[PDB]
């Protein structure tokens, strides 16, 4: 019984490439499209809700997900991998920051912890890596807004835009055209819009789209008022609705 | 590959079976027992001439009583000696006497099978473990890395063995005075050796009642190896 | 391929080569019965007699758990051994803690779950048994059988190792032809029979018969060993119908 | 049981060689260049970065170049997440010196405990090697300014120039060639450019695709100062000695 | 153990320590020397819980000795105080700590100057120009608070103790001994045998 | 508080003659002015010709006695059948005892 | 924790891992140490391939354990670190119980000792390394000089050689080294030294380095100055 | 073949390979024979030396006063299995003043053999034992093997041709089971045994190893000058 | 290929174990079927009682995981109780620390993510089950939630599973096409329990007696399985429509 895998599952080949961190890469390469835009006031994720069957109820499954009240992820890859991320994610914005320093953590920090978990999956005994590669968009206050991907080898690196996944090579040239640093976020959540049809296939509105931004401070979503100095959350999931809108005026 | 303690499928235990290959490439070593004294002596082997060969030690104090040589992997034999050594030193300790040779060696073959998947291979040394008691008298036994130990009133081990294990068979009986067994030591040791036997490539020991286990100086074995070419000139 | 080398990797088929080579241990060994009766259950087993120097009587093979609980098997011995010893911890904590004795279907999950957890790693190896066991309860008597993957079921009547189809063929007829019920002293002749039939797929040595019993009413729900005038009677009973 | 599985990621080739330390040399070869020089007033770190997509954040952004405390840095070749694990250890072994001398580490210290660390890995524990190479840069008052590189072996060398990653043996010849004892360290910046500029498998060399630091006594006497460049001020350094 | 002193003058540091060791009412030694050399520019005294001191003593020697060896160089007096002081103050929350009072002068070669650490068992650190454990401060600290200066020569500095161990000598309940002193400077560390 | 020693009473002798050796015990055991029984023997033939006795706290008395019969037993397991010694016996007894050095045994024991 | 056994017997009771272990030895720069009537010597060569090398900073061949003793070693040179590390404890540790420092015969068996629980332990590798230790036990002036191995083997030499090209070296030591005669000086006995290493080095130039120790925790290294001279004197005479 | 590398992996037949390796150990082993009366139970077994200057390998290890047993096979195997019975016969003293019955004494060594028979890393034992004692229910006799099995028998032998002695107790069976009060008529039955398993050599004195232990006899072994009286 | 051994990745970026460790889950070859109504959510299974010798009663794949959850398994009994077990666990437990009953879809998370586990360390093997949980939540209301050897899982509207479980799930969605809404619109359980079985009677083309299925319902505050009399009573409503 116990754990007799105490030994790495990922070595180097001797051409040098790591087997498991490059096998991990080709099932994000599967994985369904997703992506992320940094505006000057705002950033937005957003991917497609490609529902196993239309006997699922496709709102109880979460893409993209709150971090903190200021950080937000989203992924492609393997579904169940970064749920169990998000969950260890959130975990350590606590354990490791909030738990010390009364405050989250600030993008490039939470992001190098997950990373850090991710690097582990690589060399610890007895585990694959995790088979997903995540967009994590947030804002904090020394740093303003930012995005992240991260892959499953644990590297990072911080983007204006990207995206991952399926069609990935075609939405990083559609995205090249249009990025500008002058980007109002209103803008990037339409050239969001834009660059996923592309790659959706089938129907494509407010209920097969998933879409979430990192922007102002919501009042009217933090549950208390009394203390003038907490604002709210700046991440923001839009409504179906919301999503609808904006595809008219596509 | 394949578990360390893995069967054979003739029942034996492929990783002692293999060690025993590795004590066969050792250096000879010989032990003889008389109602005089045991007697122990080795080949030491020195890989080159530039070696200094009294840093050569291949026979060995476990206690006053109890001796000890030894073939194989000699590195490997650091820890069975200190085993034995705290063994002996500890009997004593709680029971304020001497310990029994037999008792001594059980202890030291009970390392032997602790191995596997505990340290990670079973030893490559076999050993000669010499000595006096009062209950049993003068012992000599052969401890392998298989935890088992035989007595012999006379063995040979290491690469000579076979050869030298013939010659004890015809010439050892059970009047030996321990001069003579001290001679018919170095006599099978010139005869299996590679190199020309002298007071610098063997070494003799004995442990009597009276003076416990003594280690022979080189002057000492000279005149025994002078001695035995006398003898063997005359007839 | 290779699927079949180490424990708990499924193959292609989405089976557990492991498991299924545990079973074909169990199909070698002697054949083992239980029959589920009115108030309580009884449990036969063929004992091959290797020698004229075995001491008749004394290599006892049936086991209780508790005070209430038979147990026997058909497979590798000293495993079902280990089962047992497990059942009796089992039983003892359970016992300890609820005060009440284990009833049997709470009984029988407890060795399945440690049955099913030796199909989880390849670092152990399944079980080489097939195990029949049951007793009687506040809720009446249970019968049960248990297999090497950890799939149990309860059993109106039940049996396992060589003799298996021959047993479970006789046990069907006997759940056809009394459909009423069947008494603790009637199924003690009926588990007779039944193992002298199965002998025949196992006839160069001959064997000797063992059986046990639970009833609420015959041995006031407690496993009791059938022995002297009880055995003699069931061991004649059987002898009649083979000629 | 599972023993089937085992790499061994500790053993010997026949040849008496560590198999999975000299794949990891092998990953670290495709890594992008970094380069330390050594002038007599300070040191300069350079570092390629591997092929940068227009769309990257390129200000916010650290990969080949960290600081382990105010008086050393390092230049990393090969798998970044790596090379963050062995940085925070360097980071907190630091830390863990001055608390117990109330001294600065030594920089040759800091560098053995890292080696040290990486050395574990090829002789117990079964796990794979971290893939990745360190050039050390740094100053203390024992011995000045210091260059070190260790690799995945827990070998480590020092140097008065030095590059690892890619195209090591082209960048080594050129450095060899034009560097000097005396040199200046806005020589050496100069030397450092060059070199990426010859041994790049780029088309040429822009800002955007560099990394560059100094540790100079350039502030205010007898005291060291760690430059990390920003995007702009590599863009200036690399008009002013006319890459652009 | 009891006394235990130091001055730092000009160009070195001066220990002071008692020669007495006493069980119940036994003198049972009249030698006794409470000192140990870390590295050759470094010493230090102490006084304290019987066994204690001296194994606490011995284990910083080693390390300290350890260090030098590794790194083919002498630790600072200051470094060597902040090692010392790091295991006090470990060792006053340990099961059982160290009960032990320490003084360590060194001469720091970087520096080329004379330093003297006091360091209470609990861990307390000061740099001090001159320092004493125990109920010896009482009286010695405002003796050197009007005689000691600055600039002084170590001749002057012997001086000065002297003054102080005849203090100590006339006031003091307990006979401990006399003191063997120990100077500490640029070319290390020696013992004056007439005191 | 609970108090884990108890005073069993009784009073032990042992004399050396030249070649035989004597050792006597009251058979009265006692707890503060009651008489437990009138015939408790306290001393023990242990094989190879020792006898012991483990007088004042009986509990510890009969574990000591206990765990020495013990230890005669695995001499003779350990060192082909030997005869353990007297003086033998001896050291081994004060092994045992020391053993419980921070926890004693209260006994006073003669062989 | 890991476990799995690394050092196992073969069929020909080889162990297979100790022996690559040799291999890794045989690829080290060569060592060679050679002891005179009053002191011994270590000598070593420095592999030739590096030019912008830091020699003020490159860890130098020769270790100092004690005061006293010294340790060299070919083969791996991170695994050397871990052995000399444990020694220069185990040194200081001797001092602190014993009150006495270690005899070269003990540090040797020491570090030996360590590299044979390597050839024996789960989950670990043996030492790619061997050594020569030497030095002079404390008041004594007889010296001393130790070679050990990864087997964990070791034994005392009058003079000895390890490393690449060390038969050709023990081979040269074998017919210019009288037992009869010691090195009577250091200047002798550097000289044998250095001569030893000429068959196999190169360049004497910064490819060779020499340490002396004589009795009472006597140590200093020699510079290139020193050594050169040594290199320019030989060559003079060879002209023959 | 495939399946033979640990005791974790069955064959496809359903069989343990390693086990049956190490049943084979016991095969090479020199031969031993046990039988029983009511009111004794004796143990003969043949000792094997290395060579004419050697020992003869002891075969019979005394578990507790009315207990102990013979051995073919490794012998530090059987060692440590007597050890343990050896602490068991001790437990039960100690805790409920009681004899371990020869029947507990099965199981326990059963037990024991088998956790090492599905367990990764460790070995069955390749060790043989005859076991013999004298408890609250008369004489008995039990047989081990390393699969765990455990066998009660009026009498057996097992080792190298250990089939010929057990067919001469097969037909014997009748005559030595009323052997009673009688210890050296039992012991010459054993001794008989055993030669049927005898080629190219026969009992000599210092080859011969007998035990005994039953109604008021302590488990004694008999080696050397106190065996001649049954060759 | 020892990466079709364990679960480490193979070449394209798959567990192999994983996808076998599905082909596990059809084994016993069962359908099972659930939908919600407006009060309650009903699921049933396929009983297949082929030996004459067992006891029918004792022959089960739906599990009462707490008062208020209800779980049916689609694979082989031992993994299914390994996972019943567990479940039953981790749903008290909840209750201990939290102070409240474990929501259905938390459960389904929770046991998704120890599947998700064994997916990624290599001594576990996957369990080779689909496990669908079914309750009336008390802030969500009428609830499926199923998990998969993957880790993966969902929340239906309804679902299906097994080897017929593709016609089941396209008659279902017919269904709903057609009704225009999310449930079954029945005001009784008994007629939830009655649009089950008569949707898995289209789907499958097959009759059942009353020892042919094994039904669970989940109202507000109690999850229960039906008797085969309760059962019975329910085909007979059919019969008679």
């Amino acid at each position: 019984m116990t754990d007799r895998y105490s030994f790495s599952l990922t070595t180097f080949s001797p051409s040098g490439k790591l087997g498991q961190i490059d096998y991990a890469l080709t099932a994000v390469k599967q994985g369904v499209t997703s992506l992320g835009i940094k505006a000057t006031n705002g950033v937005v994720i957003a991917t497609e809700k490609k529902s196993s069957s239309p006997l699922a109820m496709s709102e109880t499954l979460s893409k993209v997900s709150l971090l903190t009240p200021d950080i937000g992820a989203v992924y492609s890859g393997m579904g169940p991998d970064y749920r169990v991320l998000v969950d260890k994610s959130r975990k350590v914005a606590h354990t490791s920051y909030k738990r010390i320093y009364g405050e989250y953590p600030p993008t490039k920090l939470l992001v190098s912890e997950v990373a850090k978990i991710m690097q582990e999956a690589t060399q610890s005994g007895g585990v694959r890596p995790f088979g997903v590669s995540l967009l994590i968009a947030g804002h904090d206050e020394f740093n303003g807004f930012s995005l992240y991907q991260v892959d499953p080898s644990g590297s990072y690196f911080p983007w204006k835009a990207t995206a991952i996944g399926k069609g990935s090579v075609a939405a990083k040239t559609f995205l090249e055209k249009r990025w500008n640093d002058e980007l109002e976020l209103e803008d990037a959540i339409h050239i969001a819009l834009l660059t996923l049809k592309e790659s959706v296939e089938g129907e494509f509105n407010g209920d097969t789209i998933e879409l979430a931004i990192i922007g102002d401070e919501n009042p009217d979503l933090l549950g208390y008022t009394g203390i003038p100095t907490d604002k709210g959350p700046r991440f923001r999931k839009l409504t179906s609705q919301e999503i609808n809108d904006r595809l008219e005026a596509l | 590959d394949r578990g360390v303690s893995t069967f054979s499928p003739e029942g034996r235990l492929f990783q002692v079976e293999y060690s025993l290959e590795a004590i066969k490439l050792g250096s000879t070593a010989i032990g003889i027992a008389t109602k005089e004294g045991v007697v122990l002596g080795v080949e030491k082997r020195a890989t080159s001439p530039l070696l200094e060969s009294d840093s050569i030690e291949k026979i060995v104090e476990i206690d006053r009583h109890i001796g000890c040589a030894m073939s194989g992997l000699t590195a490997d034999a650091r820890s069975m000696i200190e085993h034995a050594r705290t063994a002996a030193v500890t009997h004593n300790l709680y029971y304020d006497e001497d310990i029994n040779v037999e008792s001594l060696t059980q202890s030291v073959c009970d390392l032997a099978l602790r191995f596997g998947e505990l340290m990670s291979r079973p030893f490559g040394v076999a050993l000669l473990i010499a000595g006096h008691d009062a209950d049993d008298g003068y012992q000599l036994f052969h401890a392998e890395p298989s935890g088992t130990f035989y007595r012999y009133n006379a063995k040979a081990i290491g690469s000579g063995s076979e050869g030298a294990q013939a010659e004890l068979l015809n010439e050892w009986h059970s009047s030996l005075t321990l001069k003579e067994a001290e001679l018919l030591v170095l006599k099978i040791l010139k005869q299996v050796m590679e190199e020309k036997l002298d007071e610098n490539n063997a070494q003799l020991s004995c442990i009597t009642k009276q003076d416990g286990f003594k280690i022979y100086d080189n002057e000492k074995t000279a005149e025994l190896i002078k001695e035995l070419k006398e003898k063997e000139a005359a007839e | 391929t290779g699927y079949d080398l180490s424990n708990s990797v499924f193959s292609p088929d989405g089976r557990n080569f492991q498991v299924e080579y545990a079973v074909k241990a169990v199909e070698n060994g002697t054949t083992s019965i239980g029959i589920k009766c009115n108030d309580g259950v009884v449990f036969a087993v063929e004992k091959l007699i290797t020698s004229k120097l075995l001491v008749p009587q004394k290599n006892v093979k049936i086991q209780v758990v508790d005070r209430h609980i038979g147990c026997v098997y058909s497979g590798l011995i000293p495993d079902g051994r280990h089962l047992v010893n497990r059942g009796r911890e089992e039983a003892a904590s359970f016992k300890k803690l609820y005060k009440t004795p284990i009833p049997i279907p709470a009984f029988a999950d407890r060795l399945g779950q440690y049955v099913q957890a030796h199909t989880l790693y390849n670092s152990v190896r399944p079980f080489g048994v097939s195990t029949i066991f049951g007793g009687v309860d506040k809720n009446g008597a249970h019968l049960y059988m248990l297999e090497p993957s950890g799939s149990y079921w309860g059993y109106k009547g039940a049996a396992t190792g060589k003799g298996r189809q021959s047993a479970k063929a006789e046990l069907e007829k006997l759940v056809d032809h009394h459909p009423e019920g069947l008494s603790a002293r009637e199924a003690v002749k009926q588990a007779a029979k039944i193992i002298y039939l199965a002998h025949e797929d196992n006839k160069e040595k001959d064997f000797e018969l063992e059986i046990s019993w639970c009833s609420l009413s015959e041995t006031n729900g407690l496993h009791k060993f059938v022995k002297g005038d009880l055995l003699q009677e069931a061991i004649d009973f059987a002898q009649k119908e083979i000629n | 049981g599972s023993r089937r599985y085992d790499s061994r990621t500790t053993i010997f080739s026949p040849e008496g060689r560590l198999y999975q330390v000299e794949y990891a040399l092998e990953s670290i070869s495709h890594a992008g260049t970094a380069i330390g020089i050594m002038a007599s007033d300070g040191i300069v770190l350079a570092a390629e970065r591997k092929v940068t997509s227009t769309l990257l954040e390129q200000d916010t952004s650290t990969e080949k170049l960290y600081k382990l405390n105010d008086k050393i840095a390092v230049a990393v070749a090969g798998l970044t997440a790596d090379a963050e694990i062995l940085i925070n250890t360097a980071r907190i072994h630091a830390q863990n010196y001055l608390k117990t001398y109330n001294e600065d580490i030594p920089v040759e210290i800091l560098v053995r405990r890292l080696s040290d660390i990486k050395q574990g890995y090829t002789q117990h524990g079964g796990l794979r090697p971290f893939g990745v190479s360190f050039i050390y840069a740094g100053y203390d008052d024992r011995y000045g300014y210091q260059l070190y590189t260790s690799n995945p072996s827990g070998n480590y060398t020092g140097w008065k120039a030095i590059s690892v990653g890619a195209n090591t043996s082209a960048a080594q010849t050129l450095l060899q060639m034009d560097y000097k004892d005396d040199m200046k360290v806005d020589d050496a910046i100069e030397l450092a450019l060059k070199t990426l500029s010859k041994t790049t498998d780029s088309s040429a060399l822009t800002y955007d695709r560099l990394e560059f630091a100094t540790i100079r006594k350039g502030a205010n006497d007898g005291e060291v100062y760690q430059k990390i460049f920003k995007p702009q001020e590599i863009k200036d350094i690399l008009v002013k000695t006319g890459i652009t | 153990m009891d006394i235990i002193l130091g001055i730092r003058v000009q160009d070195s540091v001066i220990l002071a320590s008692s020669k007495a060791v006493t069980r119940g009412i036994s003198v049972l030694k009249d030698s006794d020397d409470k000192t140990r050399q870390l590295s050759p520019h470094t010493l230090m005294s102490f006084a304290g819980e019987a066994g204690d001191t001296v194994q606490f003593a011995e284990y910083i020697q080693a390390n300290i000795q350890l260090y030098s060896i590794r790194e083919d160089y002498e630790l600072s007096p200051q470094a060597v105080s902040s090692f010392v002081r790091q295991e006090l103050a470990k060792s006053i929350r340990s099961r059982r700590p160290y009960q032990v009072n320490v003084l360590i002068g060194g001469y720091d070669k970087k520096k080329n100057k004379p330093e003297l650490y006091q360091i209470d068992y609990l861990g307390t650190k000061v740099e001090l120009p001159y320092g004493a454990h125990g109920y010896s401060g009482f009286y010695t600290f405002s003796l050197l608070d009007h005689h000691y200066r600055p600039d002084m020569t170590t001749e002057e500095g012997l001086d000065l103790l002297k003054l102080c161990v005849q203090e100590l000598e006339k006031r003091m309940p307990m006979d401990f001994k006399g003191v063997i002193v120990k100077i500490v400077d640029k070319d290390g560390i020696r013992q004056v045998d007439d005191f | 508080q609970f108090n884990p020693y108890g005073d069993n009473g009784g009073t032990i002798l042992g004399i050396a003659g030249e070649d035989f050796a004597v050792l006597a015990g009251d058979t009265r055991n006692i707890t503060d002015y009651s008489i437990n029984s009138r015939y408790e023997p306290k001393v023990f033939d242990c094989g190879d010709n020792i006898v012991m006795s483990a007088n004042g706290f009986a509990a510890d008395g009969d574990a000591l006695v206990k765990r020495f019969k013990n230890s005669v037993k695995w001499y003779h397991f350990d060192h082909n059948d030997k005869k353990l010694s007297i003086n033998s016996a001896a050291r081994n007894i004060q092994h045992l005892l020391y053993g419980k050095r921070f926890f004693p045994y209260y006994v006073h024991t003669i062989i | 924790g890991y476990d799995r056994a690394l050092s196992i017997f073969s069929p020909d009771g080889h162990i297979f891992q100790v022996e690559y272990a040799l291999e890794a030895v045989k690829r080290g720069t060569c060592a060679v140490g050679v002891k005179g009537k009053n002191c011994v010597v270590l000598g070593c060569e420095r592999r030739s391939t590096l030019k912008l090398q830091d020699t003020r900073i490159t860890p130098s061949k020769v270790s100092k354990i004690d005061s006293h003793v010294v340790l060299s070693f070919s083969g791996l040179n991170a695994d050397s670190r871990i052995l000399i590390e444990k020694a220069r404890v185990e040194a200081q540790s001797h001092r602190l119980t014993l009150e006495d420092p270690v005899t070269v015969e003990y540090l040797t068996r020491y570090v030996a000792g360590v590299q044979q629980r390597y050839t024996q332990s789960g989950g670990v590798r043996p030492f790619g390394v061997s050594t020569l230790i030497a030095g002079f036990d404390p008041r004594d002036d007889e010296p001393k000089l130790y070679q050990t191995e990864p087997s964990g083997i070791y034994s005392s030499w009058s003079a000895q050689t390890i490393g690449r090209n060390s038969k050709t070296v023990r081979e040269f030591l074998e017919k210019n080294y009288d037992r009869k005669e010691p090195p009577a000086t250091v200047e002798e006995c550097v000289k044998l030294t250095v001569r030893s290493l000429l068959e196999v080095v190169q360049t004497g130039a910064k490819n060779i380095e020499i340490t002396v120790v004589k009795p009472d925790s006597d140590i200093v290294a020699l510079s290139s100055e020193e050594i050169n001279q040594y290199v320019t004197q030989i060559e003079q005479e060879k002209q023959e | 073949n495939n399946y033979d590398g640990d005791t974790v992996t069955f064959s496809p037949t359903g069989r343990l390979f390693q086990v049956e390796y190490a049943l084979e150990a016991i095969k090479q082993g020199s031969v031993t024979v046990g039988l029983r009366s009511n009111t004794h139970a004796v143990l003969v077994a043949l000792k094997r030396n290395a060579d004419e200057l050697s020992s003869y390998q002891k075969k019979i290890i005394k578990c507790d006063e009315h207990m102990g047993l013979s051995l073919a096979g490794l012998a530090p195997d059987a060692r440590v299995l007597s050890n343990y019975l050896r602490q068991q016969c001790n437990y039960s003293s100690l805790v409920f003043n009681r004899k371990l019955a020869v029947e507990r004494a099965g199981h326990l060594l059963c037990d024991k053999a088998q956790k090492n028979t599905q367990s990764y890393g460790g070995r069955p034992y390749g060790v043989g034992l005859l076991i013999i004692g004298y408890d609250k229910s008369g004489a008995h006799l039990l047989e081990f093997q390393p699969s765990g099995n455990v066998t009660e028998l009026y009498g057996t032998a097992i080792g190298a041709r250990s089939q010929g002695a057990k067919t001469y107790l097969e037909r014997t069976l009748d005559t030595f089971i009323k052997i009673d009060g009688n210890p050296d008529e039992l012991i010459k039955a054993g001794v008989e045994a055993i030669s049927q398993s005898l080629r190219d050599e026969s009992l000599t004195v210092d080859n011969l190893s007998i035990a005994i232990v039953g109604k008021d006899t302590p488990f004694t072994i008999y080696d050397g000058e106190a065996v001649a009286k049954y060759i | 290929g020892y990466d079709r051994h364990i679960t480490i990745f193979s070449p394209e970026g798959r567990l192999y174990q994983v996808e076998y460790a599905f082909k596990a889950t059809n084994q016993t070859n069962i359908n099972s079927l659930a939908v919600r109504g407006k009060d309650c959510t009903v699921v049933i299974s396929q009983k297949k009682v082929p030996d004459k010798l067992l006891d029918p009663t004792t022959v089960s794949y739906i599990f009462c995981i707490s008062r208020t959850i209800g779980m049916v398994v689609n694979g082989p009994i031992p993994d299914a109780r390994n996972a019943a077990l567990r479940a039953k666990a981790e749903a008290a437990e909840f209750r201990y620390k939290y102070g409240y009953d474990m929501p259905c879809d938390v459960l389904a998370k929770r046991m998704a993510n120890l599947s998700q586990i064994y997916t990624q360390r290599a001594y576990m093997r996957p369990l080779g089950v689909i496990l669908t949980f079914v309750s009336v939540d008390e802030e969500l209301g009428p609830s499926i939630y199923k998990t998969d050897p993957a880790g993966y899982y969902v929340g239906y509207k309804a679902t299906a599973t097994g080897p017929k479980q593709q016609e089941i799930t396209t008659n279902l969605e017919n269904h709903f096409k057609k009704s225009k809404i999310d449930h079954i619109n029945e005001e009784s359980w008994e007629k939830v329990v009655e649009f089950a079985i008569t949707h898995m009677i289209d789907a499958l083309g097959t009759e059942f007696s009353k020892n042919d299925l094994e039904v669970g319902v989940a109202t507000k505050d109690k999850f229960f399985t039906l008797s085969a009399e309760n059962i019975e009573e329910r085909l007979v409503a059919i019969a008679e429509q």
